[PDB]
RNA sequence: GGGCCUGACUGCGAGGCCUGCAAGCCGAGCAGGGGCGAAAGCCGGGCCUAGUGAACCGGUGGUCCCGUGUGGAAGGGCCAU
RNA sequence: GGAUGACCCCAGGCGGUAGGGGAGCGUUCCCGAUGCCGAUGAAGGCCGACCCGCGAGGGCGGCUGGAGGUAAGGGAAGUGC
RNA sequence: GUGGAGCCUGGGAGUGAGGGCGCGAGCGAUAACGUCCGCGUCCGAGCGCGGGAACAACCGAGACCGCCAGCUAAGGCCCCC
RNA sequence: CUGUUGGGAAGCAGCGCCAGAGAGGGUGAAAGCCCCGUAGGCGAAAGGUGGGGGGAUAGGUGAGGGUACCCGAGUACCCCGUGGUUCGUGGAGCCAUGGGGGAAUCUGGGCGGACCACCGCCUAAGGCUAAGUACUCCGGGUGACCGAUAGCGCACCAGUACCGUGAGGGAAAGGUGAAAAGAACCCCGGGAGGGGAGUGAAAUAGAGCCUGAAACCGUGGGCUUACAAGCAGUCACGGCCCCGAGGGGUUGUGGCGUGCCUAUUGAAGCAUGAGCCGGCGACUCACGGUCGUGGGCGAGCUUAAGCCGUUGAGGCGGAGGCGUAGGGAAACCGAGUCCGAACAGGGCGCAGCGGCCGCAAAGUCCGCGGCCGUGGACCCGAAACCGGGC
RNA sequence: GGGGGGAACCUGGGGAACUGAAACAUCUCAGUACCCAGAGGAGAGGAAAGAGAAAUCGACUCCCUGAGUAGCGGCGAGCGA
């Protein structure tokens, strides 16, 4: 294998669509842009995403609902994340919220909460807060939940 | 540089799990004196936007 | 890195000119208007590929109606009566026999008068 | 897996070890377009109509001279004018995934394996760093320069005796790439540098 | 025309009409507590189609959801208008 | 059919502006290349009724020119008037 | 009814100045190469081909290439033809 | 080193040799070994630097107990007007301060987003302080940077010529040859210029100099043209000329035939644009997004800045990001959740293929491509507005 | 001792407008352009009357990140710790 065998798979690296190249290629003169108006200008249009031609827009006509906040902002509080039985069927002996962080399970920063879904396995498992459905499940399958503070 | 978040979008809007587009009903404000109760209680839920719309405003909110 | 024309439009441009040589004046001297000629020409070309056949068979349709004449019937009986005879010599060589072997073309007529 | 040469003062010895049995073509090429765009210099550059030496100023009246339109003599419809969208000094790196150019790195060294090209040595005899003392050596390797070769070893004399021949690459096994490895018809290697390369690739 | 009344309900809503969006429209049925009727039943204003106005900002009643170290408070949210 | 873009056979489609999609040509530069073509003549220029290609183009030959050019396969753009 | 049919999801558009003709109405004057709708059509994009003297949209007909072969369409067959 | 072709060898041939040096530039062409260099080493009396090393010096240093002396004033602090901050009067704190009022010395005071209490944090109204950061007139190194309309405005005697009262504006212009061997001398000519001679491998390389396109101008030749109606061509045939059952050139006659582009319902159009030729000339890039796609890994995927290495070597780095759970304004609950009295009803949510193996996949990372957002964002063009100067 | 100069860079004192908001005034552009003073090879900042919830941290500067988050906003366009 050499330098001239290295080659990209089909269709891995494709020709960019170049227009304003004459009439052969089917993109000539205009470009693809079609005739005149603000859309075919340098610049083109007001934001597709909002704008609706001067009318009150889809978006700003709907309510607003909610809390919002205000200065001087988000209010502290501890956070929790979730994470189901299932999850922990992957550990062995004791689990903790350093190890689900570890194992990409838990993010950094919250609270340890563990959820009922799936299967319980006889572990200790060490957390802020069960679900009522996953304490029962953990008691039932011969765990040891240890609540912290 | 990246874009920023539509804040009229956040407030207004949620995306849900499925990538639907959900708002509150308009049109009970005020004016609601002689609005029937069914008017008022049905305006009370939320709706799912119209696709067109939805696709549109998801662009807006580039990091939900 | 840069790519400037360099070579390419002189290239592009003697091709031109050497298809539009004979034109009248700036017609093979200017790329632009040897361009416009030959947009023209090509259209011509195959236009008049297509109106040979027409031409042809006019001329050849003209000369049977001649010879036809000289011996007492005109070119829309004698088609005709080769039709109910079965004979199916085109008009090309009908017009080459009317010329080259006017024996044979005498015959061809009879047969066709018979036949009606 | 693989059963790989080794020259020894004992004889040619053998050693086995599991490189990848597949060789990923696709990879390899794209371990080697990562490693040739990020040693690019990017240093191309040319002047905007804003940048241009020129004045902002009206080269002459909107109507009424009879001659077409124009602002300033550095908007790009001029003869010496800014160039639109001319190349401006760019970053041509991006970083490849670590597992794609390790996994490149133990292809790599599959293929010279797989075609009898990889070979391990022990030590390199007298070469003390010169060069007519590293061809000596390579003879009775099986080296005559007919081949290319990569030779990576953490021995700087033997380096530096090989490195001028035309036909062969030096590399420490820290060094060790997929480019140089493909660039070359031979593989030769430490036990040493061996030993490190199964670390990288592990 | 008369009697008794307040369904000119609360909590919802299968399913549709209409429709670019947003709106607009009809709606059986279930629950709560009722009205009339012996009952079957009807009643979520008005024979029907006009009598209207999206957001934003702000008011008032309720709720007691948030409350910038903590308890309150300021101010907001939510429901109604 | 044959098994796979191996080529053959039968059949049907193939006007086209805005516009969508596909496949290619050529230009500058990098790897290939410490190679290879080159004064027994590079690039560029001028011819050609010749060869290949649907075409954009690519060969080849004669003349000019007098020192550079650069393959198969890939990479990147100041890429075609 | 297997069609460059249909439906679903998604990517990319362009277009949002139409125009003639036939038929059906309104406006206009049982005017306009007028104007405004409806059904259809063609031009637009088929200013490619035959006919209509000439002529986008009337009649004939939907041009992949080649032929110094044949049959037809509308329209024509006294000469220009 | 030799031979050989050549004006010339470095090409080709034979036989060698160096290499910690085969980066690169030269030399009459293409040279590791001819030259300048390169690898590897060496070098400062003088002046500059000296953040590293060494040495001085300045400075540096207890414990309880009592005393309540001191601890930055038009200051804090309050109010009024305003600025800064993400904060646009907002519940508006904090930091700064133009005006008014105006303290206290630790049992003093400021702060933790009005305010109050509690609980903490901190020590205002004096000053200084390397380094890590920014820039590039200057020197150097290196380019998938330019190659004389490019690249700086300037490769050249350019901020010049020239324009402008002035501020200010602002060009064009590179190449003989290996070597000047730059053409003695003769000849026509007042000179210019040329013709010989001569130099040169080459002189349409002769200095108005490499190559030498195109428009444009001319000389010579072939065909053709003075009864003819034309977007200039095309199809056919015939004539003549040329190169040798074919082709090339020319065009007499016959047929057919409304330039190109733009803009339009519609243009040959008496609608736009273009004298002709050459060269310059317009859909890009960064970051983010969204689909598609080629790979990597897969309940996980991935690193950023840096750090080490390299000197066209790659690695380390898990901080962080996306994903793994949703629903609710939120408290909160969670495979559910919200509305509700509801165990009602509804909204938004929740569940691979083969014989442990493979395979496929959520997802995510990187490449590529389409399109979107932000920037001048396809290029050229106003009339104007503002600032500082003249 | 000062004065004046120095391509950018820096700090301070002053400080627009086009533009964007598809009009416009708050808002944006932007404390940008520009003027001025000063500094130096840098400049600024700097040793907590800090942060802000961790029973925590420990001068300042600069890069990554946190994060287009928190918030701010004719709650518009946008701005943004
Ligand atoms: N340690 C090494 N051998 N490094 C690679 C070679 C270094 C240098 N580029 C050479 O080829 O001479
Ligand atoms: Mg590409
Ligand atoms: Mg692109
Ligand atoms: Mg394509
Ligand atoms: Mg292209
Ligand atoms: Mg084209
Ligand atoms: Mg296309
Ligand atoms: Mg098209
Ligand atoms: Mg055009
Ligand atoms: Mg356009
Ligand atoms: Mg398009
Ligand atoms: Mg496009
Ligand atoms: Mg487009
Ligand atoms: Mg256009
Ligand atoms: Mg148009
Ligand atoms: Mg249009
Ligand atoms: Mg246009
Ligand atoms: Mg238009
Ligand atoms: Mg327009
Ligand atoms: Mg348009
Ligand atoms: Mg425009
Ligand atoms: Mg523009
Ligand atoms: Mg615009
Ligand atoms: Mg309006
Ligand atoms: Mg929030
Ligand atoms: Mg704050
Ligand atoms: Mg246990
Ligand atoms: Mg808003
Ligand atoms: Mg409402
Ligand atoms: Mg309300
Ligand atoms: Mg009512
Ligand atoms: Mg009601
Ligand atoms: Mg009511
Ligand atoms: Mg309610
Ligand atoms: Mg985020
Ligand atoms: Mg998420
Ligand atoms: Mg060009
Ligand atoms: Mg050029
Ligand atoms: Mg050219
Ligand atoms: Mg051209
Ligand atoms: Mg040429
Ligand atoms: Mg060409
Ligand atoms: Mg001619
Ligand atoms: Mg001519
Ligand atoms: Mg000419
Ligand atoms: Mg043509
Ligand atoms: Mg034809
Ligand atoms: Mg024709
Ligand atoms: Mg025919
Ligand atoms: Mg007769
Ligand atoms: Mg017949
Ligand atoms: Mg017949
Ligand atoms: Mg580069
Ligand atoms: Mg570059
Ligand atoms: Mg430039
Ligand atoms: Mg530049
Ligand atoms: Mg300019
Ligand atoms: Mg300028
Ligand atoms: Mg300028
Ligand atoms: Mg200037
Ligand atoms: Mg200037
Ligand atoms: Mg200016
Ligand atoms: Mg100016
Ligand atoms: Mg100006
Ligand atoms: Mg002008
Ligand atoms: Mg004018
Ligand atoms: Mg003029
Ligand atoms: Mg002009
Ligand atoms: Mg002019
Ligand atoms: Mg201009
Ligand atoms: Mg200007
Ligand atoms: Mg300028
Ligand atoms: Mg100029
Ligand atoms: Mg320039
Ligand atoms: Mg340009
Ligand atoms: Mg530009
Ligand atoms: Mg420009
Ligand atoms: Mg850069
Ligand atoms: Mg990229
Ligand atoms: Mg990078
Ligand atoms: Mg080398
Ligand atoms: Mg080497
Ligand atoms: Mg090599
Ligand atoms: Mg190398
Ligand atoms: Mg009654
Ligand atoms: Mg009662
Ligand atoms: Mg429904
Ligand atoms: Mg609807
Ligand atoms: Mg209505
Ligand atoms: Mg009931
Ligand atoms: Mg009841
Ligand atoms: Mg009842
Ligand atoms: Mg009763
Ligand atoms: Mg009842
Ligand atoms: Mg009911
Ligand atoms: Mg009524
Ligand atoms: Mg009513
Ligand atoms: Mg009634
Ligand atoms: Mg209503
Ligand atoms: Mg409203
Ligand atoms: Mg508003
Ligand atoms: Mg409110
Ligand atoms: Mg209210
Ligand atoms: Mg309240
Ligand atoms: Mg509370
Ligand atoms: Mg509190
Ligand atoms: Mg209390
Ligand atoms: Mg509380
Ligand atoms: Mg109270
Ligand atoms: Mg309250
Ligand atoms: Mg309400
Ligand atoms: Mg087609
Ligand atoms: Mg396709
Ligand atoms: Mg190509
Ligand atoms: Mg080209
Ligand atoms: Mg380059
Ligand atoms: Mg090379
Ligand atoms: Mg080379
Ligand atoms: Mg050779
Ligand atoms: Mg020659
Ligand atoms: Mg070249
Ligand atoms: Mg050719
Ligand atoms: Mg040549
Ligand atoms: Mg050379
Ligand atoms: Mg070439
Ligand atoms: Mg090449
Ligand atoms: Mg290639
Ligand atoms: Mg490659
Ligand atoms: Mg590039
Ligand atoms: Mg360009
Ligand atoms: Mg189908
Ligand atoms: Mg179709
Ligand atoms: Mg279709
Ligand atoms: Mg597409
Ligand atoms: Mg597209
Ligand atoms: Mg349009
Ligand atoms: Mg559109
Ligand atoms: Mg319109
Ligand atoms: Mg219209
Ligand atoms: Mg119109
Ligand atoms: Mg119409
Ligand atoms: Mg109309
Ligand atoms: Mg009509
Ligand atoms: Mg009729
Ligand atoms: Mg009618
Ligand atoms: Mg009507
Ligand atoms: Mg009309
Ligand atoms: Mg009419
Ligand atoms: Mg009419
Ligand atoms: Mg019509
Ligand atoms: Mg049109
Ligand atoms: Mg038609
Ligand atoms: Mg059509
Ligand atoms: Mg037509
Ligand atoms: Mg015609
Ligand atoms: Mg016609
Ligand atoms: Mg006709
Ligand atoms: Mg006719
Ligand atoms: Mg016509
Ligand atoms: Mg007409
Ligand atoms: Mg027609
Ligand atoms: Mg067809
Ligand atoms: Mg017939
Ligand atoms: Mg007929
Ligand atoms: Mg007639
Ligand atoms: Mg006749
Ligand atoms: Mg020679
Ligand atoms: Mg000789
Ligand atoms: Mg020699
Ligand atoms: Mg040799
Ligand atoms: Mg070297
Ligand atoms: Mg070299
Ligand atoms: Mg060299
Ligand atoms: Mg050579
Ligand atoms: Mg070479
Ligand atoms: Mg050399
Ligand atoms: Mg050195
Ligand atoms: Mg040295
Ligand atoms: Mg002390
Ligand atoms: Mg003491
Ligand atoms: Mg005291
Ligand atoms: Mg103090
Ligand atoms: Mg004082
Ligand atoms: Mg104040
Ligand atoms: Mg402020
Ligand atoms: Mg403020
Ligand atoms: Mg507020
Ligand atoms: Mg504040
Ligand atoms: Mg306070
Ligand atoms: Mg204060
Ligand atoms: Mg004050
Ligand atoms: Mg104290
Ligand atoms: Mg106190
Ligand atoms: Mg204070
Ligand atoms: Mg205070
Ligand atoms: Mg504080
Ligand atoms: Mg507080
Ligand atoms: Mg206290
Ligand atoms: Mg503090
Ligand atoms: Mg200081
Ligand atoms: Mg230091
Ligand atoms: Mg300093
Ligand atoms: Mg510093
Ligand atoms: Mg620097
Ligand atoms: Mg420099
Ligand atoms: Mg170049
Ligand atoms: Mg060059
Ligand atoms: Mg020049
Ligand atoms: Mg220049
Ligand atoms: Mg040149
Ligand atoms: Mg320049
Ligand atoms: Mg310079
Ligand atoms: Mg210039
Ligand atoms: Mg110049
Ligand atoms: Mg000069
Ligand atoms: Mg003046
Ligand atoms: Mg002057
Ligand atoms: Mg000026
Ligand atoms: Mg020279
Ligand atoms: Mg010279
Ligand atoms: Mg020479
Ligand atoms: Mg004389
Ligand atoms: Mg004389
Ligand atoms: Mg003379
Ligand atoms: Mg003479
Ligand atoms: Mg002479
Ligand atoms: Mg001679
Ligand atoms: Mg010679
Ligand atoms: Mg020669
Ligand atoms: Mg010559
Ligand atoms: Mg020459
Ligand atoms: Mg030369
Ligand atoms: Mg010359
Ligand atoms: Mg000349
Ligand atoms: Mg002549
Ligand atoms: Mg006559
Ligand atoms: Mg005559
Ligand atoms: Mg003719
Ligand atoms: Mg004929
Ligand atoms: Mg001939
Ligand atoms: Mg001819
Ligand atoms: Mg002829
Ligand atoms: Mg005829
Ligand atoms: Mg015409
Ligand atoms: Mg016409
Ligand atoms: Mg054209
Ligand atoms: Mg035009
Ligand atoms: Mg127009
Ligand atoms: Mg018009
Ligand atoms: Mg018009
Ligand atoms: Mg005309
Ligand atoms: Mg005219
Ligand atoms: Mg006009
Ligand atoms: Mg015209
Ligand atoms: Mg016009
Ligand atoms: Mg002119
Ligand atoms: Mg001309
Ligand atoms: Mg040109
Ligand atoms: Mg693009
Ligand atoms: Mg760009
Ligand atoms: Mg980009
Ligand atoms: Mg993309
Ligand atoms: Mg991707
Ligand atoms: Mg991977
Ligand atoms: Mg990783
Ligand atoms: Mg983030
Ligand atoms: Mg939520
Ligand atoms: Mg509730
Ligand atoms: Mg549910
Ligand atoms: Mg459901
Ligand atoms: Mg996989
Ligand atoms: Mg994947
Ligand atoms: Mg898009
Ligand atoms: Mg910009
Ligand atoms: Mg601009
Ligand atoms: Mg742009
Ligand atoms: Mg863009
Ligand atoms: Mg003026
Ligand atoms: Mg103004
Ligand atoms: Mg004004
Ligand atoms: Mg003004
Ligand atoms: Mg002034
Ligand atoms: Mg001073
Ligand atoms: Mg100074
Ligand atoms: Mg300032
Ligand atoms: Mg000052
Ligand atoms: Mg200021
Ligand atoms: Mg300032
Ligand atoms: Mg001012
Ligand atoms: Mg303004
Ligand atoms: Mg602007
Ligand atoms: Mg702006
Ligand atoms: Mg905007
Ligand atoms: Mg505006
Ligand atoms: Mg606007
Ligand atoms: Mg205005
Ligand atoms: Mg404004
Ligand atoms: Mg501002
Ligand atoms: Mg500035
Ligand atoms: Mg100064
Ligand atoms: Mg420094
Ligand atoms: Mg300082
Ligand atoms: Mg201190
Ligand atoms: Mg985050
Ligand atoms: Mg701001």
């Amino acid at each position: 294998m050499k330098l001239s065998d290295l080659r990209p798979n089909p269709g891995a690296n494709k020709r960019r669509k170049r227009v304003g190249r004459g009439p052969g290629s089917g993109h000539g003169k205009t470009a693809t842009r079609g005739h005149k108006g603000q859309k075919s200008r340098s610049g083109g249009l007001k934001d597709p995403r909002r704008f609706e031609g001067g009318r009150s827009t889809t978006l700003m006509r709907l309510p607003k609902r909610g809390m919002q906040g205000q200065v001087p902002g988000e209010i502290k509080r501890p956070r929790y994340q979730g994470v189901n039985l299932k999850d922990l069927a992957r550990f062995e002996g004791e689990v903790t919220p350093e190890l689900l962080v570890r194992a990409g399970l838990l993010k950094k920063g919250y609270r340890l909460k563990i959820l009922g879904e799936g299967e319980a396995k006889p572990l200790k498992v060490v957390a802020h807060a069960f679900s009522k459905s996953a304490l029962e499940k953990l008691k039932a399958a011969g765990g040891e939940p240890v609540l912290l503070e | 540089p990246k874009m920023k978040t539509h804040k009229g979008a956040k407030k207004r809007v949620k995306i849900t799990a499925s990538g639907k587009v959900v708002a509150m009903k308009t049109g009970k404000r005020h004016l609601n004196w002689q609005k029937s109760g069914k008017e008022i209680r049905q305006k009370g839920r939320k709706f799912v936007l119209a696709k067109p719309e939805a696709e549109r405003i998801k662009l807006l909110l580039p990091y939900e | 890195p840069r790519a400037k024309t360099g070579v390419v439009r002189r290239r592009k441009h003697k091709k031109i000119l050497k298809l539009a040589k004979g034109y009248w004046g700036l017609r093979s001297k200017s790329f632009r208007k040897a361009r416009e000629t030959l947009f023209a020409a090509g259209n011509y070309a195959y236009a008049h590929r297509k109106r040979r056949k027409r031409d042809f068979r006019r001329l050849w349709i003209v000369r049977i109606n001649a010879a036809c004449r000289q011996h007492g019937l005109n070119y829309s009986t004698f088609i005709h009566g080769l039709k109910k005879a079965g004979i199916e010599v085109d008009r090309k060589n009908l017009a080459d026999l009317a010329v080259r072997e006017p024996q044979v073309f005498a015959e061809l007529v009879e047969r066709a008068k018979a036949a009606q | 897996v693989y059963q790989i040469p080794v020259l020894s003062p004992s004889g040619r010895r053998e050693l086995a070890a599991d490189l990848p049995a597949e060789i990923n073509p696709h990879l390899l090429w794209e371990v080697v377009r990562w490693q040739l765009a990020k040693r690019r210099r990017g240093t191309a550059s040319t002047k905007t109509r804003g940048e241009v030496a020129y004045s902002g100023r009206k080269i002459w009246p909107q109507k009424h001279t009879g001659r077409a339109r124009h602002g300033d003599i550095g908007a790009p419809i001029f003869v010496g004018g800014g160039v639109v969208f001319g190349p401006k000094p760019r970053d041509y790196s991006y970083t490849l995934p670590k597992k794609v150019r390790k996994k490149g790195l133990a292809m790599a060294v599959a293929d010279r394996a797989r075609e009898g090209k990889l070979l391990l040595v022990e030590a390199f005899a007298g070469v003390n760093g010169k060069t007519k003392e590293f061809l000596a050596w390579a003879k009775e390797a099986g080296l005559d320069g007919s081949e290319s070769v990569l030779l990576v070893t953490g021995n700087e004399l033997v380096r530096r005796a090989a490195r001028n021949l035309p036909w062969v690459v030096t590399l420490a096994p820290e060094g060790l790439n997929v480019y140089d490895i493909v660039r070359t018809e031979r593989l030769v290697m430490d036990l040493d540098a061996w030993e490190v390369f199964q670390n990288r690739i592990g």
